[PDB]
């Protein structure tokens, strides 16, 4: 099948500025009739994808002239001349020359703000959870930017992979930051067998990780 | 007046078979156009499934592992996606469209063998600064959704409520509220969790220790 | 023609 690769995965832009999204095809997309069925869709949150550009460079009905599609061969580009708040969401390239029709992974058009270090909080299991035979340790990593963040769980010095549930918020509407939750799930029996519990955050705002720790029963 | 509306079960069990209906208004499905089904999974991946011509002939995606077919009922101006023997991997949003020009709102399909399960709600107090971050862990619930609030909605600022994630066929969610040290534990901060599928309405006060 | 526009 035809593989469509989008670059970048995330595009931080300021309102009023120019933005450009690239799409790389694994095959040439010239149909027998001479047309290039490479299209661009925009998906806003809670909505379905909407057609912006089609057959490489045609603007769909209602789409303003700020959007333009370009390309040849395997390299295709979508340009937004003056980014507005309405332009925010996920942009997908689409090819319909060859069956099966395929899409790119999407490019998120997001807002730029100053760099912000995450505020990290660690939470030992609640006594109520311990009464029920469970034990989850919860780590919040809040109001950070940019969005790229690595979180790391350590139990008694050793790194833990199993029982780690991560969740991420979308870009906050008011402050333009990101937040993340990371939960380490254990049986009470395993939890009562380890002492040191650590949540480490790696973010471009610090050269050393932010470490929040506790020792069971102090 | 060209519109599309997806409809379907919402929740099914692994191995069951399934129909999703797309009712079309304002335009006849026997005129010129093909009518398409496209899926979207968490992670945003879009997957074209197939189409039915205005003349009743079909074209499917040959590379898919899901067993499915597309049919229509011209007299009702509807086309269908028949999903046969579904797996947990078929969970996601199903859109009908004409030819990418008009789309429906999308329909959420969950494929799970889980039973309706009330969540366990756990308060998250800080470990034994100018601000304080408190939390709430909503664990082991099915199906979606839950709705979580702080102080019955009156505490909305500094709140981060994270999307739910699957941990062993059941959903888990968390939320954090950050207030000044002068606010808590001086003033009461309560987590309010509604899970209407199981008729749950729980309030957990966050106490120190 | 099975696909009239782009699909
Ligand atoms: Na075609
Ligand atoms: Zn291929
Ligand atoms: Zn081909
Ligand atoms: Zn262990
Ligand atoms: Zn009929």
């Amino acid at each position: 099948d035809v593989v469509l690769t989008q670059t970048p995965l995330s595009l931080p832009v300021s309102l009023g500025d120019q933005a450009s999204i690239s799409c790389r095809s694994s095959q040439r997309l010239v149909h027998s009739n001479g047309n290039i069925y490479l299209h661009w869709f925009l998906q806003k949150p809670g909505q379905s994808p909407k057609l912006l550009i089609y057959k490489l460079s045609s603007r769909f009905s209602g789409v303003p002239d700020r959007f333009s599609g370009s390309g040849s061969g395997t390299d295709f580009t979508l340009k937004i001349s003056r980014v507005e708040s309405e332009d925010l969401g996920i942009y997908y390239c689409s090819q319909t020359t060859h069956v099966p029709y395929t899409f790119g992974g999407g490019t998120k058009l997001e807002i730029k703000r100053a760099d912000a270090a995450p505020t990290v909080s660690i939470f030992p299991p609640s006594s109520e959870q311990l009464t029920s035979g469970g034990a989850s340790v919860v780590c919040f990593l809040n109001n950070f930017y940019p969005k790229d963040i690595n979180v790391k769980w350590k139990i008694d010095g050793s790194e833990r992979q199993n029982g780690v549930l991560n969740s991420w918020t979308d870009q906050d509407s008011k402050d333009s930051t990101y937040s993340m939750s990371s939960t380490l799930t254990l049986t009470k029996d395993e939890y009562e067998r380890h002492n040191s519990y650590t949540c480490e955050a790696t973010h471009k705002t610090s050269t050393s990780p932010i470490v929040k720790s506790f020792n069971r029963n102090e | 007046d060209v519109q599309l509306q997806e409809s379907g079960p919402g929740l099914v069990k692994p191995s069951q078979s399934l129909s999703l209906t797309c009712t079309v208004t304002g335009y006849s499905i026997t005129s010129n156009y093909a009518w398409n089904w496209i899926r979207q999974f968490p992670g945003n991946k879009l997957e074209w499934m197939g189409f039915i011509s205005s003349y009743g002939t079909t074209t499917y995606n040959p590379s898919l592992k899901s067993r499915f077919s597309i049919t229509r009922d011209t007299s009702k101006n509807q086309f269908f996606l028949q999903l046969h023997s579904v797996t947990i991997e078929d969970t996601g949003t199903y859109f009908c469209t004409r030819e990418g020009d008009y789309w429906g709102q999308g329909t959420t399909l969950t494929v799970s063998s889980a039973k309706t399960t009330a969540p366990s709600v756990y308060p998250l107090a800080p470990v034994c600064g100018s601000s304080v971050t408190l939390g709430c862990l909503v664990k082991g619930y099915f199906p979606e959704p839950v709705t979580l609030t702080w102080n019955s909605g009156s505490l909305s600022s500094g709140v981060h409520t994270f999307p739910a994630v699957l941990q062993s066929d059941l959903y888990t969610l968390s939320s954090s509220v950050t207030v000044t040290s002068s606010t808590w534990p001086s003033q009461s901060i309560t987590c309010n969790v509604a899970h209407p599928a199981s008729s749950t309405k729980v309030d957990k006060k966050i106490e120190p220790s | 023609s099975t696909c009239y526009f782009i699909m």
